């Protein structure tokens, strides 16, 4: 299960 | 801050002349991820040549491996070219067929 | 233990070429069992081991739209470096992270871990108390501020010590047999010679798995790790792996050295010398 909503940098 | 590739040219199975056998080149500890790897035989290019998907290690640098199938022989000689940015120039590793 | 589940994610911006690729890549205990990529001809998650096929098409769908949505959003985080480096818009760029946690044989959170890195360089990486950050340089600091601000690592810490840890239980379950995992090398050593009062004794290991190895020759006890010549292991191509260490003795000294292979698969460490047919 991969992370999802990545936060942007 | 790119790192210089390392490469191993070797084969699957014990070589061995007039049978047909893998010849690996493993290309690993480089950055940036692009690259050119040629695979020669006797000065020739390999036309026919693989290439493994390509992935990073916990160092951040890339590794891939390259293969072909091939029959060694008493006086072929068996080589792996490779282009990157870190380089100047292309860099040629021979097969020795004891390593 | 330790066993672990990491995923690997690599963007790359490519100027005058396309859209940048992008790459996830998942690990269980440094076994790919999952690839997302996007140069592919029709991008979606596709299993890298047959343990991960029992796994329901609700998985994949959930799993390959998740893709898709990271892409993006890597993609915006590669325009945003830009900015804080001030570069060029035509040069290619690498993003990269490892996102993953680590549990024990009770099954308890060992280190849950998440780290950024943009043209080969750390940039910023989650701390073990999974509370603060630590930035590489000034462009770190700006999303260092962010992250903290938006209270991130919070939100992190959920996926890291939950979801993560309950998902790596799942599929240790679903590949138990297969992450079990051991092949013995098979190992020999060959002798090259020269014209010169010195020979090399080569000491090899084949057909092994995993790629965990140590080779070491010693001297009636001591070993010999300066002297010692080794290559990396290396993929034989059918999922084994290759090693090799050497040392120059000299003429005529070849029993008195003695090769030693350590291997998770062996009952106990092989110990070999030099013998002809002759």
């Amino acid at each position: 299960f991969a992370p999802g909503n990545w936060p942007a940098l | 801050i790119q790192k210089t590739p390392q490469i191993q040219v070797y084969s699957r199975h014990p070589p061995e002349n007039g049978k047909p056998n893998i010849l690996n080149c493993y290309v690993t500890q480089f950055h940036p991820p692009h690259i050119e790897i040629q695979m020669l035989k006797n000065g020739k290019k390999i036309p026919k040549v693989e290439m493994s998907d390509m992935s990073f290690s916990k160092d951040w640098s890339f590794y891939i491996l390259a293969h072909t199938e091939f029959t060694p022989t008493e006086t072929d000689t068996y080589a792996c070219r490779v282009k990157h940015d870190s380089m100047a120039e292309p860099k040629t590793v021979y097969w020795d067929r004891d390593m | 233990g330790p066993h672990s589940l990491r995923y690997f994610v690599t963007a790359v911006s490519r100027p005058g070429l396309g859209e940048p690729r992008y790459m996830e890549v998942g690990y269980v205990d440094d076994t790919e069992f999952v690839r997302f990529d996007s140069d592919a001809e029709n991008p979606r998650y596709e299993p890298r081991a047959r343990w991960m096929e029992q796994e329901g098409p609700e998985y994949w769908e959930r799993e390959t739209q998740k893709a898709k949505g990271n892409e993006q959003s890597f993609r915006v985080d590669l325009r945003t470096l830009l900015g804080y480096y001030n570069q060029s818009k035509g040069g290619s760029h690498t993003i990269q992270v490892i996102s993953g946690c680590e549990v024990g044989s009770d099954g308890r959170l060992l280190r849950g871990y998440q780290q950024y890195a943009y043209d080969g360089c750390d940039y910023i990486a989650l701390n073990e108390d999974l509370k603060t950050w630590t930035a590489a340089d000034m462009a770190a600091l700006i999303t260092k501020h962010k992250w903290e601000q938006a209270g991130e690592a919070e939100r992190l810490r959920a996926y890291l010590e939950g979801t993560c840890v309950e998902w790596l239980r799942r599929y240790l379950k679903n590949g138990n047999a297969t992450l079990l995992r051991t092949d013995s090398p098979k190992a020999h050593v060959t002798h090259h010679s020269r014209p010169e009062d010195k020979v090399t004794l080569r000491c090899w290991a084949l057909g092994f798995y995993p790629a965990d190895i140590t080779l070491t020759w010693q001297l009636n006890g001591e070993e010999l790790i300066q002297d010692m010549e080794l290559v990396e292991t290396r993929p034989a191509g059918d999922g084994t792996f290759q090693k090799w260490a050497s040392v120059v003795v000299p003429l005529g000294k070849e029993q008195y050295y003695t090769c030693h292979v350590y291997h998770q698969g062996l009952p106990e460490p092989l110990t070999l010398r030099w013998e002809p047919p002759p």
